[PDB]
């Protein structure tokens, strides 16, 4: 029978080179008019074609990828072998040799190897489930979140999908049984999202095919519990902010609001979009009576927010006062001295 | 590149039904489309080359259609054992290209009504040390299957109460949840800092269906607090941009309810400002709001005092900040 | 169909010889004990494996149940481990049931039992650490088999 068998090293450094070997079986390279090809499958993301191999040395690469990739056969051995340089996170996936035969579908595919390039360990052996971050996008983009779990045996438990809409309370959305993808949704939700895993992976993701503004909230992905919590949410994610506008990003204007016992001084931190923003008052040195407020959007589609903070009506004229603003959405960083006016 | 398109990203057929699943080319690809198919830890399984050829062994229940453009797989009788992913690839250009893929599943049977839960008071103002008495009513018998969940402000919900009695991980013994049937209820005694935050039930009952009640956010009672009440002028900065804000601040207060009203040369302002109010405070318990009055420069220009006026349960009458632009 | 045939007392360890007990949140946990502590530590580390007869042999159908107050039989209803407030019944119905447990031999391990559901197939029985306590889960097992799946029933009346 026909066979193809990958392997490889399951870990990769960044930087540094992958290379993956397919073994056949049932069919000769060169006595034959079969080719092997590299196939890759992110977790998440669509299978993508890598490199092509037909007998004598007739090669084919993706051209996105051609500068890092050489696809080779052992002359002698029944054997195709892959390299791929300078491997980076976005490289993880599990990688599949197939046979591109007689019908020009691959009609043969190896077990698949799975291929993670990472920096190190940090965060662990915890349970824990971490989500992908914020998301802001445009009304009628599609979108995919993630959630990856750890300590445990992800395959083995229910995860499920909650969203929190801004002040509201939770929605369970669906469930998903990530060993074998068998998938529970809510009557709310049914048919409005499609919930999905990658089994080896250990990683479940919610996803929209076209985006509303309205799909605007917080997405938390929660471990159903077994054995100990039968039923309940033990193990929640930290959440996924999504945030669906019609808005373009928008680095603020930052305003004082300039002073007058007490006095009270300020920073108008205006017209921004995406949230956050992050307000500092003295580089830090100043946190007592400091008051940075939720922001607020305007009929515009951009925010606006305000920093204030108390102090003693003598050490004005004396004490310096600086709001720090950070808006790294745009790369916006202010540093504004708030004055008596 | 060629773009494959797949939708829907997932399908809902009963057993023994058609399941009809579509790809579209962005440009044209001849008839150089496969369908396969694929199951968790497995590799795809080709179905269908050449658009419309059944591979050796698929069964007769899979077929292809299509040409040039748009493309079709449909299995005319779903099976359990057709519950998988299925991708297009084109074969047409370099680089091959695949579809995102759809996952057909199994239409289950229509879900009963969910259970309603009732949490109640909305609110719960209760002082450092007493204790706090939070309710919840199910729309029917739920016997003993209830969790209660506590979560902070820009935190995940943690579990707290389960099987209505039962405290979780490293759940404080102050914590007490008792019920049964349809009334249920979680008792905080000798309430402490850390205990102040909303509080979800969730029923379980007949699991998948869960559902949760809307919470009852639980606030730290204090002596009523008047607010320090400033008014800010526009900056000369934002002038030159041809808009006016003016901001109101109504500084560390309790209880939370407060009025603002804006007086631009004694016109009632309506429409024109938006508020934000903070969380209550780590240290005295008061609260603290902002208020912008939003005008366009030049009916800034046209107008002389800008006032706010406050009303709070801790004011005996109305408190007045104003600003004659000029001065 | 399934008739109960009878009970047993015992003592189920896990692959590290950790004894399983229930305590009062129906929370199962595996913790290293001598017998005498197991029978000491009775009726949290004692169960009732209750053996029945099988109209299908695949092979010994099994319940396991823990009496606190009430008795409480291991579930495995939609691949989840709870303990429901409930007797064994002398008689279930179906082939399948999320309380039945098939015990068999694991093949080459002299003595080592498995716990197969009967409401889903290729699912055991099989102890996970959670960091630092050892618990009970279901788990698909037919590809893996994993040695956390084999257990050891030892007799206590
Ligand atoms: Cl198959």
């Amino acid at each position: 029978e026909v066979t193809l068998r990958e392997s490889g090293p399951a870990l990769v450094k960044p930087t540094q080179t992958l290379t993956l070997t397919c073994t056949f079986s049932g069919f000769s390279l060169s006595k034959s008019v079969m080719g092997v090809s590299w196939i890759r499958q992110p977790p998440g993301k669509a299978l993508e074609w890598l490199a092509h191999i037909y007998w004598d040395d007739d090669k084919y690469y993706n051209p996105s990828l051609s500068a890092r990739l050489t696809i080779s056969k052992d002359t002698s051995k029944n054997q195709v072998v892959l390299t791929m340089t300078n491997m980076d996170p976005v490289d993880t996936a599990t990688y599949y040799c197939a046979r591109r035969g007689i019908r020009s579908a691959m009609d043969y595919w190896g077990q698949g190897t799975t291929v993670t390039v990472s920096s190190a360990s940090t965060k662990g052996p915890e349970v824990q489930l971490v989500q992908s971050g914020t998301e802001v996008k445009k009304p009628g983009e599609s979108l995919k979140i993630s959630c990856k779990g750890s300590g445990y045996t992800v395959t083995s438990y229910w995860i499920g999908w909650v969203r929190q809409m801004p002040g509201k309370g939770l929605e369970w959305m669906g469930f998903i049984y990530p060993g074998d993808s068998e998938t529970r949704y809510s009557p709310t939700f049914q048919g409005q999202v499609t919930i999905s895993a990658d089994k080896s992976f250990n990683t479940a993701f919610l996803q929209w095919s076209s985006l509303k503004a309205s799909d605007t909230a917080m997405y938390y992905c929660a471990r159903v519990g077994s054995g100990w919590y039968p039923y309940t949410f033990d193990i929640w994610g930290q959440g996924t902010m999504v945030t669906v506008s019609s808005a373009s990003t928008k680095g603020p204007s930052v305003f004082p609001l300039a002073p007058s016992g007490t006095a009270a001084l300020g920073c108008l931190v205006k017209d921004y979009f995406p949230e956050p923003v992050t307000v500092s008052w003295n580089s830090g040195a100043l946190t007592s009576g400091v008051h940075t407020f939720p922001a607020v959007l305007q009929s515009s589609g951009l925010y606006s927010l305000s920093s204030v903070v108390t102090v003693p009506s003598s050490s004005l004229g004396t004490q310096t006062y600086i709001c720090n603003v950070n808006h790294k959405p745009s790369n916006t960083k202010v540093d504004k001295k708030v004055e008596p006016k | 590149d060629i773009v494959m398109t797949q939708s829907p990203d997932s399908l809902a057929v009963s057993l023994g039904e058609r399941a009809t699943i579509n790809c579209k080319a962005s440009q044209s690809v001849s008839n150089d489309v496969a369908w396969y198919q694929q199951k968790p830890g497995q590799p795809p399984k080709l179905l269908i080359y050449y658009a419309s050829n059944r591979y050796t062994g698929v069964p007769d229940r899979f077929s292809g259609s299509g040409s040039g453009t748009d493309f079709t797989l449909t299995i005319s009788s779903l099976e359990a054992e057709d519950v998988a992913v299925y991708y297009c690839q084109q074969d047409y250009n370099s680089p091959w290209t695949f579809g995102g893929g759809t996952k057909v599943e199994i239409k289950r049977t229509v879900a009963a009504p969910e259970i309603v839960m009732t949490q109640s008071p909305a609110t719960l103002s209760v002082s450092p040390g007493e204790r706090a008495t939070l309710s919840c009513r199910a729309s029917e018998s739920i016997s003993s299957n209830l969790a209660w969940y506590q979560q902070k402000p820009g935190q995940a919900p943690r579990l707290f109460i389960y099987t209505a009695s039962t405290r979780a991980t490293d759940i404080p013994a102050r914590f007490s949840g008792s019920g049964s049937g349809t009334e249920f209820t979680l008792t905080i005694s000798s309430l402490q800092s850390e205990d102040f935050a909303v509080y979800y039930c969730q029923q379980y009952n007949n699991w998948p269906s869960i559902t949760f009640g809307q919470g009852t956010r639980l606030e730290i009672k204090r002596t009523v607090a008047a607010p320090s009440v400033f008014i800010f002028p526009p900056s000369d900065e934002q002038l030159k941009s041809g808009t006016a804000s003016v901001v109101c601040l109504l500084n560390n207060f309790y209880p939370r309810e407060a009025k603002v009203q804006w007086k631009v040369d004694n016109a009632l302002q309506s429409g024109n400002s938006q508020e934000s109010v903070t969380e209550q405070d780590s240290k005295d318990s008061t609260y603290s709001l902002s208020s912008t009055l939003t005008l366009s420069k030049a009916d800034y220009e046209k107008h002389k005092v800008y006032a706010c006026e406050v009303t709070h349960q801790g004011l005996s009458s109305p408190v007045t900040k104003s600003f004659n632009r000029g001065e | 169909y399934f008739g109960k045939l009878e009970s047993k007392l015992s003592v189920i360890r896990n692959l590290n010889d950790q004894v399983l007990f229930i305590d009062q949140g129906n929370r199962p946990l595996f913790e290293d004990m001598t017998d005498s502590d197991a029978r000491d530590n009775a009726p949290r580390t004692i169960f009732i494996i209750s053996m029945y007869k099988d109209s299908q042999p695949r092979g010994m159908a099994v319940t396991i149940s823990v009496k606190a107050e009430k008795i409480s039989t291991l579930s495995a209803e939609n691949k989840i481990i709870s303990f429901k407030e409930m007797n064994p019944p002398d008689n279930i119905k179906d082939t399948k049931s999320d309380i039945i447990f098939f015990q068999r031999s694991v093949p080459g391990h002299d003595n080592k039992m498995q716990f197969e559901s009967s409401s889903y197939e290729g699912y055991f029985l099989a102890a996970e650490k959670e960091r630092d306590l050892f618990k009970l889960i279901l788990k698909k097992e037919d590809e893996l088999g994993d040695r956390s799946i084999m257990f050891t029933v030892q007799n206590e009346a």
